[PDB]
């Protein structure tokens, strides 16, 4: 029946009732490092809710503490990810039987405090938010947030219903619910999320004793009262009724709309709809609706994407799922980079960041110099803003050494490359310094097309060297594609490995192929557009069919900053890449589009004229002469048709690297994709793509095959599946 | 089988938003007015024979909530048998209740039906009532809500209506407006508000500006510029930016107002000896795209066409509402109207749009119109928001 | 008056309560779009381009119900964006005129196809929401002498004198007879349940209902200034108001929404339709504002005289139960024999949605008209303002 319970599991929480009458609930699940929003949580706070409205006259107030590092974080996302449609009924009395024990907590009549220890991330900070009062331990790693919507789910324990009463539905949404921001407990105090805080853990619970004992002796009446719960309660910034909010609120469907520039997440919908319709009603039928919400999500296959892409994927990775077995850690004392330019200027400065002791050698002091005011701007933005203190900015600068002089490579163990895409000249660079490092030194090289195995040449010691590709602009890009070379040891992926870690990004390990993963896939997406530009698509909804699939940036906008005479030079190499091989190519439409622009003295934004218009640096509208000179118009597919069409060439391209070994796992080639060339985070990946896809056709491997023949047949041979896929 | 005649069209001046003359009048008032004015042309006309008051309504709410045509019944002192129902299509809230008011009457389950609509907007702006596909983001999302304003910038960027084009379109309806009024056109049709002591109110449109001058519209700014554009070209990818060309001055005027129609039977009319001064021809509804809302009207001018077998060629007369310069520039191009045949007496952009009954206004003033030049027929339509439509023929008697 | 007009189908969601009601956490437009999916899910195959029109009665259109609840429901629900939309108010009867209108644009030959209905969550958008013109304006509301329509129930009732008992006699017999509709299964294909976005249930029946309603229960309740003496100030030949009426013998607040399908001969065999009624004639009257409620007599009256018949000739009589006086007295005054008039039961029992009971009361009559094989059934509603509507159906 209706109760606390659901329809065996451990106990996940101790009783401790003291002499005053303070219960204390000490959340300490016995199968795991953290408090975990599971089947065992559930069971086990039921029967502690039981108690609390069963010893009720003995019982003063109530303290929810944790005896983990962390105070509550997570969810059993091996069970979320297996919810079917038809489980859409379980899994909203699951969530229903969850709000109802925290709303009995909430209105016990006696006031609940959350001794909040550490990360109280989403469904722990749901479980907080049923307390009248949040205190928290200012210590390092805490964080509080309710990042659900990253996994393609709300809210769904009360997050967003108590958020809204909190907060209102601007607020609430913008700035803890749409993005599911993570907040230190400073800036959680701050926007008041948390109502005081301590120095320490050990401070908590004699704090929030405390507090319930002044709390019934200055409010007795409005003890254990939520603000909402009280007579006269007004909703912050009013509700959908209230003429002020009336005028605004239907530009928040819109402006959202305008965020995710249409792409199909429909998470921020979900949570946006389930904000409004619940502040129109009261808080029971408020979080009511918010379950319908969230059984909607669950069931969809876009969070099953996204759990599977931003949880099971990315834990994967950092555990070490790519890092050779058994290889031990050794440090890093001091890099060195060669170049500075935007790669070898941002490679500085996430290594310093990192607390690393960085070369930044150039040909000229002046233009070693040049690339060191990348750091220091980037610092000015961040003193600007007030992100970091004088005092750090001022050590991290100073772990940044430039030079022209080869001998300051002396005493550095890490080497990382970032000079022009040449062979020859890289052979030169690292044969003028490999004798100045020290003899274990990883000799990294950051090129994006020309293999690793030909670089490698240049030095004596090729088990140590090694591809370290990383992405600008290197203070945001989060991925380092590691190349193996087919002489590299293990032993130098692993500190590749680490030292990525270090610098707080992500790595995937790839062999030794042409045009790696990422350059080689992100090609084929830039390529899409370009065939259907010189097939006469009006560039406007090639953007838009860009901007609409999910990508950051819309094709023919990058293929200015990917420069178009590389393009060109890339289209030659993997043309004597196998010409010269023994076999003829198969020139992509795209070509004949470049040469065009070439032709034209278009090759993209450094040439200041590309397939847009530059003045003054920054990017106005595209070019006019666009349309007249590809008959722009003349074909006008539907929108899908373009929107698939780059979507399954990089997902087709994705397979051919996973049948070729270039990529190891499914996992490198989701994250992969996702934080190297900005793979749209709905699909979970553009191999997740392929078991995710959803159409008219209808869901599952076998419908991405009947979807790709119907593009093969009616644009090119291109789209048909490989045989990997099949039966 | 029966046939709907017109036998009387009025009604008030339009006053505008800012300092307005009717912002002190409640809109019940409005209508009370034209039933009196009604009453006056007709004092021995039999009341009882009135089976329906049909007003439109686009803000239903405040002053204008409660079946506000049901309270003119009441107030007026008409029998309580005289019906009195609300009706709300938006921008043509006006039309359709003129065009359901002869269905009523063709049906034969109706003999007498007064019609028309009321809007103070001045005192109900519009949005008060609220409303799903804008306070709703489920449906919002969905549906890709976008303001008509917007689409009628759209509208001109598509079919390259420049700022100069929809200017001189605006300066054109003040101009033949201005010659209207000084032409004595609407002397026997716009009944002028009076208190309850018959002191003056208003008695002529204060929204025109009869003394404009294109360089003076060229020094507007475009009023109209959330992520609405954004989600235009959502739906219109092949468009790359949005050409805002609508300012205050090329936009439908924000006022005051009312109208009604009497419409009944040639028994009826028969009956209480009543001269018909139209015939109601055909009519029909229609719309297209909601994002570019503005675009209901032609295929519902050429389904009405279509009803009663004619063509552009066989219409003398066509009035379109001027919401926006680019939407009656886009029904000019596309059914190939000729300029001299198109709003003759101005419309919107000078005088206003009071959306309950701008309808109902358009549709007498081509009444008055055909009875002026002589002439057969004419073609009455409106665009709509959310992307309807409906068009109106009517034959002088 | 020459194309006939047929009803095709004619369903309505499940009344919901007002207190603690299982529909006051659903949006009124997902009323609507409920059932527009129910008529795709009857006919696969229509082409809903030949739909013109969707007609939907709302008496508090603000809120959640502004901005033309109907056009709102084309556009949420996909429907081809040339089918308009139109929302109407004329109190009680919106559902049925909307049906009326729909009929009567069908009838003009200038439609052919058109979804006509009502909507109304009044525990959402409770009455009053919209304001009024008969409230807002005291020089007109102390000129039209506005009476509550409860206190004309009241009057209606002491003035033929009907006893407390004689209403909260046939508030038991409503309740009785609507229990009994539902028990055997009269209401199965036509009351079409809601259900979320999941597919979950919400509601599958009348909740309003109280079939365990006993005599005693009834006399226990008590019934709901300056509005009584404004009424005898009319009807001056009056002492003292009997106030009878309670909340066990008055309509239901509950929240409900229906939708009728209505077009011509041609219309229904292009698409494969099979008509189950037809529309034989309306009337609009009304009487006195401040009884409020005596208008349903003669708009009976005029759609008799309209369509060639009398009481004899009319199978089941269906009046909306906005009060139990106001039936009583309609059976009184033209003899409806008690065995012919709200025969499953009405709106004391199951609720009366505003906007939508007009609807809701004509496609119970579509379907029992069906069930007894019977012919010819009239449907009429009183009116707030003093107003009436009546319609006469013939099965086929
Ligand atoms: O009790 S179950 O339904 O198995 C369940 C427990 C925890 C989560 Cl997070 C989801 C489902
Ligand atoms: O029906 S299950 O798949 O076990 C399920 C129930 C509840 C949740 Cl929150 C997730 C999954
Ligand atoms: O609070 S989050 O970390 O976003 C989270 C919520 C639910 C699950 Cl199942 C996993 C993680």
């Amino acid at each position: 029946g209706s109760s606390h319970h659901h329809h065996m599991p451990d106990n996940t929480i101790q009783w401790d009732k003291d002499a005053d009458g303070i219960v204390t609930l000490t959340m300490d699940d016995p199968s795991g490092s953290t408090n975990v929003m599971n089947e065992a949580y559930i069971e086990s706070m039921g029967k502690a809710v039981d108690r609390l409205v069963a010893e009720k006259d003995s019982i003063t107030g109530v303290v929810v503490a944790s005896a983990k590092k962390t105070f509550f974080a997570g969810g059993d996302v091996k069970t979320m990810i297996q919810a079917r449609p038809e489980d859409a009924g379980d899994v909203f009395n699951t969530v229903e039987t969850i709000k109802r024990q925290l709303r009995t907590l909430e209105t016990l009549g006696k006031p609940v405090v959350a001794a909040i220890n550490g990360a109280a991330l989403g469904g722990g900070l749901e479980i907080a938010l049923a307390c009248h009062h949040r205190i928290a331990a200012d210590v390092k790693g805490s964080q509080l947030g309710l990042p659900e919507v990253t996994l393609g789910l709300l809210p769904g324990g009360g997050g967003v219903t108590r958020t809204v009463r909190m907060f209102g539905i601007q607020n609430a949404f913008v700035s803890v619910l749409a993005q599911g921001t993570r907040f230190k407990p400073a800036k959680a105090k701050e926007i008041g999320l948390v109502d005081e805080l301590v120095a320490t853990v050990e401070e908590l619970v004699p704090a929030a004793k405390a507090w319930i004992k002044e709390e019934l002796k200055a409010n007795p009446d409005g003890a254990g009262v939520q603000p909402w719960d009280k007579k006269g309660y007004k909703m912050p910034g009013g509700t959908p009724s209230s003429p002020g909010l009336a005028a605004i609120l239907p530009s928040f469907p819109s402006n959202l709309r305008k965020q995710l520039k249409g792409a199909p997440m429909p998470a921020p919908r979900a949570i946006l709809a389930a904000a409004v319709e619940g502040a129109q009603v009261d808080f029971d039928t408020a979080s009511r609706i918010e379950s319908r919400y969230f059984a909607s999500l669950v069931t969809g296959q876009v969070a099953k994407n996204m759990m599977q892409a931003f949880f099971f994927d990315l834990q994967a990775i950092n555990a070490g799922g790519s890092r050779p077995e058994g290889i031990g850690k050794t440090p890093i004392k001091r890099i060195g980079v060669l170049g500075a330019g935007m790669m070898g200027a941002g490679i500085a400065y996430v290594s310093a960041k990192a607390g690393y002791e960085v070369v930044l050698k150039d040909v000229s002091l002046e233009a070693a110099a040049k690339g060191k005011g990348y750091s220091e701007k980037l610092e000015a933005k961040a003193l600007e803003r007030g992100r970091t203190t004088q005092e750090r900015s001022d050590a991290l600068l100073a772990r940044i050494t430039p030079t022209a002089d080869a001998a300051d490579f002396k005493g550095v163990d890490f080497v990382i490359e970032a000079v022009f895409e040449n062979q020859e000249l890289k052979h030169k660079v690292f044969g003028e310094i490999e004798d100045i490092v020290e003899p274990n030194a990883i000799l990294g090289s950051n090129t994006s097309t020309l293999p690793i195995t030909g670089l490698a040449t240049g030095v004596k010691r090729q088990e140590d060297f090694i591809g370290i590709h990383f992405f600008s602009p290197v203070d945001k890009m989060p991925l380092v594609e590691i190349i193996k070379g087919e002489k590299t040891s293990d032993e130098a992926l692993a500190r590749v490995f680490d030292y990525t870690l270090a610098i707080g990004k992500t790595p995937i390990v790839v062999n030794d192929s042409r045009g790696f993963f990422t350059s080689r896939v992100i090609g084929t997406f830039v390529n899409e557009a370009l065939a259907m530009l010189g097939e006469g698509v009006e560039p406007a909804s090639i953007e838009q069919a860009g901007s609409q699939a999910g990508y950051p940036a819309p094709p023919l906008q990058l293929s200015d900053e990917l420069n178009l005479e590389l393009m060109h030079k890339i289209a030659v190499a993997t043309r004597k890449g196998v010409e010269d091989a023994g076999g003829t190519y198969q020139p992509h439409p795209a070509e004949a589009v470049v040469e065009k622009m070439i032709e034209l003295g278009r090759s993209g934004r450094l040439k200041g004229a590309g397939f847009y218009e530059y003045a003054d640096g920054k990017r106005s509208g595209l070019w006019p002469g666009l349309r007249e000179t590809f008959k722009s118009g003349s074909s006008q597919p539907p929108l899908q048709d373009m929107i698939d069409r780059m979507l399954f060439a990089e997902a087709l391209e994705t397979q051919k690297c996973l049948d070729e070994g270039v990529l190891t796992s499914t996992a490198d080639a989701n994250i992969g994709s996702i934080m190297g060339i900005g793979f749209p985070p709905w699909t979970g990946g553009s191999a997740q793509f392929i078991v995710g896809y959803s159409g008219p056709a209808g869901t599952g491997k076998a419908a991405f095959v009947a979807r790709a023949r119907e593009l093969a047949a009616a644009y090119g041979d291109r789209f048909l599946p490989p045989e990997s896929l099949l039966s | 089988s029966e046939e709907a005649f017109i036998y009387e069209a009025i009604r008030t001046p339009r006053g505008k938003q800012k300092n307005g003359s009717l912002h002190e009048v409640k809109p019940l008032s409005l209508v009370v007015g034209l039933i009196d004015e009604l009453r006056k042309r007709h004092p021995d006309l039999d009341e009882n024979l009135i089976s329906d008051v049909i007003l439109g309504c686009v803000s239903p709410v405040g002053d204008q909530g409660g079946d506000i045509a049901r309270a003119a019944v009441l107030a007026s002192g008409m029998p309580v048998t005289s019906g009195g129902v609300q009706l709300n299509r938006f921008c043509a809230s006006g039309l359709e209740a003129v065009n359901t008011a002869a269905q009523k009457v063709r049906s034969g389950w109706d003999d007498l039906v007064l019609a028309g609509g009321v809007e103070s907007m001045s005192r109900v702006p519009m949005g008060s009532d609220g409303g799903a596909m804008g306070l709703d983001p489920a449906t919002n999302y969905d549906v890709m809500f976008v303001p008509q304003s917007i689409g009628a910038d759209l509208i001109a960027t598509i079919e390259g209506f420049s700022r100069e084009d929809v200017d001189a379109y605006a300066l054109r309806s003040q101009q033949k407006a201005a010659e209207a009024w000084s032409g004595g056109y609407f002397a026997k049709s716009v009944v002028p508000v009076r208190d309850q002591n018959g002191l003056l109110i208003l008695d002529h449109d204060e929204h025109m500006r009869p003394d404009t001058t294109k360089e003076g519209l060229a020094k507007l700014k475009p009023a109209f510029e959330g992520g609405f554009d954004d989600v235009a070209l959502q739906k219109y990818h092949w468009v790359e930016k949005i050409n805002h060309v609508h300012t205050g001055g090329n936009s439908s005027g924000i006022v005051d107002g009312a109208a009604l129609v009497m419409i009944g039977s040639a028994a009826a009319g028969k009956l209480q000896g009543l001269t018909p001064r139209a015939r109601i021809v055909a009519t029909a509804t229609s719309g297209a795209d909601p994002v570019i809302m503005l675009t209901g009207p032609t295929p519902a001018t050429r389904k009405v066409l279509d009803r009663a077998g004619l063509t552009v060629d066989d219409i003398d007369l066509f009035e379109l509402n001027e919401a926006f310069a680019s939407v009656v520039l886009k029904f000019q191009k596309d059914l190939n109207i000729p300029d001299e045949k198109l709003n003759v007496n101005g419309g919107a952009i000078a005088m206003g749009h009071p959306l309950g009954a701008t309808g109902a206004m358009i549709l007498g003033t081509m009444v008055d119109e055909l009875e002026r030049r002589n002439a057969r027929r004419a073609l009455i339509t409106l665009c709509i928001g959310g992307g309807m439509g409906v068009a109106t023929i009517i034959e002088r008697v």
